[PDB]
């Protein structure tokens, strides 16, 4: 009922500005403090700062006083936050979170992505991972689809457009040589393959890609 | 600041056994010490407010105990749904901090991998790359190794291993080894091969193809 919706994924130069929000839904949004929390890789989490919409009344931890801005919109019920100065040290997930009344943060953002670089937009290149010509043998086959060169995070796989959830395998992405790459896999029985259509759907936000690639068996 | 300092920053469990997640504060921070679970797609809960208290759709197998400086979470009994990273937070009063997060495995019977290896796709050599695969699915524990071959000798250049986040149904990982290089370097060998040691078994699980396709 109470939702937090924030935000996509932002690609920015480093000595930029991003601003990022959240829209509040299911609630009465001038009556609660609204906070901001920063998640970086490997490093906790940073309560970064508050705001109560109904009189635009701040607070902020000394640290991000100058370097981030909250502010709201009634008329819109949405939560704002402008980081500005932006470097390495601020590629994170933002969420927002909800505080009170009489618990804390009970409710939260699903996080947006900030990552800070100098390094342009990089859609993906897919590969079918199609098992070998001299391959022997089994009731299930495993398939996948390589993801390779892509910048920056996230990317999302599904398979059969959603439709295919069992038996799938995605790996968490790997940065390498300033690109991302990951592989996603899934076993389905030998008579659903190469019998229908095994569609890997990946899409790339940054860069607005929604890929397609075909599993088919190899050229004998 | 008041620094939150979480005991461990990873934990391993059995299925049904008791679990507990510490947290210590810099200072008394009276009873005011939160507990959050955050998923691996990102998505945070709160479990555990004022200590004690537990919130939204919490099982009772959560408790939470206090001294105003250590805390701890509780689990009586872990359960399958329980997996993810789980960080203290205390809320006193400005600035709000926050512990670096435990994250919970569990701990699973052994089981090994099954073993995969995928040449490079045409569509890949036509454009002048090659990646080979090895993947290996549904193993328990995480840790393992995989070696490379081409054409019986080791490479370790140009390999690529990650691995997927702990099944939420059955606790297994996979993981999967890509070995890049040019179509160019690729057509001059034949023997492609990787061997996956793990401790389910003193030999490794070899799989093999030759681009010669026999
Ligand atoms: C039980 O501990 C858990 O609750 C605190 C959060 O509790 C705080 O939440 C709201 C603030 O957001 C605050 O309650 C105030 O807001 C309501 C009005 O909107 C009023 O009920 C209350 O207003 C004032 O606050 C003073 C409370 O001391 C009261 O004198 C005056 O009415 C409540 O303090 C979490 O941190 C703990 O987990």
């Amino acid at each position: 009922e109470v939702q937090l919706q924030q935000s996509g994924t932002v690609l920015a130069r480093p000595g930029t500005s991003v601003k990022m929000s959240c829209k509040a839904s299911g609630y009465s949004f001038t009556n609660y403090w609204m906070h901001w929390v920063k998640q970086r890789p490997g490093q906790g989490l940073e309560w970064i700062g508050s705001i109560y919409p109904g009189n635009s009344d701040t607070n902020y931890k000394q640290k991000f006083k100058g370097k981030a801005k909250l502010t709201a919109v009634t008329s819109a019920s949405t939560a704002y936050m402008e980081v500005n100065s932006l470097t390495n040290e601020d590629s994170a997930v933002y969420y927002c979170t909800r505080f009170g009344n009489y618990v804390p943060f009970a409710y939260w953002g699903q996080g947006t992505l900030v990552t800070v670089s100098a390094a342009t937009t990089t859609a993906p290149s897919v590969y079918p991972l199609v098992p070998g010509c001299s391959d022997t043998s089994g009731s299930s086959v495993t398939l996948g689809c390589l993801v390779k060169g892509y910048f920056p995070e996230p990317v999302t796989v599904k398979w059969n457009y959603g439709a295919l959830s069992s038996g799938v395998r995605t790996v968490s992405s790997v940065l390498q040589s300033g690109f991302y790459s990951l592989s996603s896999l899934v076993t389905v029985p030998s008579s659903t393959w190469p019998s229908q259509t095994v569609i890997c759907n990946v899409a790339h936000p940054a860069s607005k890609t929604e890929l397609i690639k075909r599993i088919e068996p190899r050229i004998p | 600041d008041i620094q939150m300092t979480q005991t461990t920053s990873s934990l391993s469990a059995s299925l049904g056994d008791r679990v507990t997640i510490g947290c210590r504060a810099s200072q008394d921070i009276g009873s005011y010490l939160n507990w959050y679970q955050q998923k691996p797609d990102g998505a945070v809960r709160l479990l555990i407010y004022y200590t004690s208290r537990l919130h939204s759709g919490v099982p009772s197998r959560f408790s939470g105990s206090g001294s105003g400086t250590h805390f701890s979470l509780t689990i009586s009994n872990l359960e399958q749904e329980d997996i993810g990273t789980y960080f203290c937070h205390q809320d006193t009063k400005p600035p709000y901090t926050f512990g670096s997060g435990t994250k919970l495995e569990i701990k699973r019977a052994d089981a090994a991998p099954t073993v995969s290896i995928f040449p490079p796709s045409s569509e890949q050599l036509t454009s002048g790359g090659a990646s080979v695969v090895c993947f290996l699915n549904n193993f328990y524990p995480k840790d393992i190794n995989v070696k490379w071959k081409i054409d019986g000798s080791e490479r370790q250049n140009g390999v690529l291993n990650s691995w997927t986040d702990q099944d939420s149904k059955d606790s297994t990982y996979s993981m999967s080894s890509t070995l890049t290089l040019t179509k160019d370097e690729y057509e001059r060998h034949n023997s492609y091969t990787c061997e996956a040691t793990h401790k389910t078994s003193t030999s490794p699980i070899v799989k093999s193809f030759n681009r010669n396709e026999c």
